[PDB]
């Protein structure tokens, strides 16, 4: 999964 | 509100303790209680609210994905029928996740966003609105799926418009918003090109502004820039 | 019982799904519902019950330790008074932990132990009884602390007596019981010598019985033997 | 902390 903040 | 009788300052203090103890459900409950006092939140308090709910919903999302994968494998050809239980349990987790998202969206709508005038607060809350509609979109399948996706898009777009007018390109909130809206494009809106373009332009514009920063600000901004680069590497 | 309307087999199936999704609170709730159907549990079902509650209470214990450490540091000389909040929140976690322990002890007493006649079931449940009284003892401070410790000791001792008569020295339940009773001696009963002696004798007697085992049984037994050795290394 | 199972 891609990075999110 | 079960936190109604606790002082605001005590709720904030306990949210910080809950974070240290990795008790994120408690942390979220304390921060909900703090928001419900009706006063605006500080920068640090916004971080506490976001961290708490991000961890709660992140765990729910991870579990939902495990269960949805099992459910998919059980519906393929040749799989043995095992009854309604996988679907039921996936639905249970999904309903709990949707409940948490509804709670966060409810705090944002009543009344955090409408009182948020500074970019650092308003962009932060609009980003959160986009994020929690995005989590609803991840599990949505019904008549309202397109409206859910569009609610996420609209919140992110308003946040982006403000961030570009009111924040420098290295501001970590602006960077994190762009990171997450880019993920929205890629994973939710079926717009991988927009996702890649947004991540690249955000990264490049931040790079060109790093020279203005102190060492500590540089560390903060480059941390999020690396996440943009990580996603670009995944996608190209 | 909120699980009262769900089939036993469905509860077991969902406990297994919850384990895969690392949803241990759900797993514990499903297994509680299964126990409350009133039928005896199989070997595998005993493992599901134990894993679920071990993970729930383990997380509570870890959080309690973090909070109790903060509370201790706040009571030292020179520390700034920060009000009742650390104590309150430690008490909140403690009360929840005690509630989980009471629930497990309640399942064991009503009526798992009294129907458990085979060593593999009875020793397992008596070990669990010792474990959950040990967790209560970790947080106890009142008039009943000695009685709580003695309840743990009594359950472990009965389990040990049966295990030595009815199980080979390499049986993983016998080994795990000895591992945990040894920890009880060291951490709860202030008996480090007994803890060390029990771990050593258990390890040595298991070593001498490994020759009787298949490759797969050997793997199971040596895994727990290494935990005994790990604790001995910590303690010597 | 010591190992338990
Ligand atoms: S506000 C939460 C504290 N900040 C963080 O955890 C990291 C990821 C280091 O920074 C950001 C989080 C959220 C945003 Cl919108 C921007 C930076
Ligand atoms: S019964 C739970 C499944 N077994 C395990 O997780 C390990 C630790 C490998 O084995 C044992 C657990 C509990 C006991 Cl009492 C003995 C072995
Ligand atoms: C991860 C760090 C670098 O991001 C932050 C920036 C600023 C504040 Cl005030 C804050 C409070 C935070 C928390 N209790 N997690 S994190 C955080
Ligand atoms: C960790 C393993 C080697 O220990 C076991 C032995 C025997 C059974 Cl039947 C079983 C079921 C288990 C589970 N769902 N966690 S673990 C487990
Ligand atoms: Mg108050
Ligand atoms: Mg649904
Ligand atoms: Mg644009
Ligand atoms: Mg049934
Ligand atoms: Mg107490
Ligand atoms: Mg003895």
């Amino acid at each position: 999964f891609p990075a999110t903040v | 509100g079960a936190m109604g009788s606790m002082e605001r300052a005590s709720l904030i203090q306990k949210a910080k303790l809950a974070e240290q103890a990795e008790r994120y459900e408690d942390m979220a409950a304390f921060m909900k209680g703090a928001v419900e006092k009706g006063e605006e939140l500080s920068n640090e308090e916004r971080c506490l609210l976001s961290v708490a709910y991000k961890n709660v919903v992140g765990g729910q999302r991870a579990a939902w994905r495990v269960l949805s994968s099992i459910e998919q494998k059980s519906n393929e050809e040749g799989s043995e029928e095992k009854g309604p239980e996988v679907r039921e349990y996936r639905e249970k987790v999904e309903t709990e996740l949707q409940g948490v998202c509804d709670t966060v969206l409810g705090l944002l709508d009543s009344h955090l966003i409408k009182e948020a005038g500074d970019a650092e607060s308003r962009v932060f809350y609009l980003k959160m609105k986009g994020d929690y509609y995005r989590y609803l979109a991840e599990v949505a399948t019904g008549d309202d799926k397109k409206r859910i996706i569009d609610s996420a898009r609209s919140a992110y777009q308003e946040a982006m418009d403000i961030s570009k007018k009111e924040m420098p390109p290295t501001n970590p909130i602006r960077l994190g918003l762009a990171l997450n809206f880019s993920v929205f494009h890629y994973e939710i809106a079926n717009s991988p090109e927009e996702a890649i373009s947004l991540a690249k332009t955000t990264f490049d514009e931040a790079m060109a502004d790093l020279h203005t920063l102190s060492e500590d600000s540089y560390k903060d901004s480059t941390l999020i820039m690396q996440l943009l680069r990580d996603n670009l590497t995944l996608w190209t």
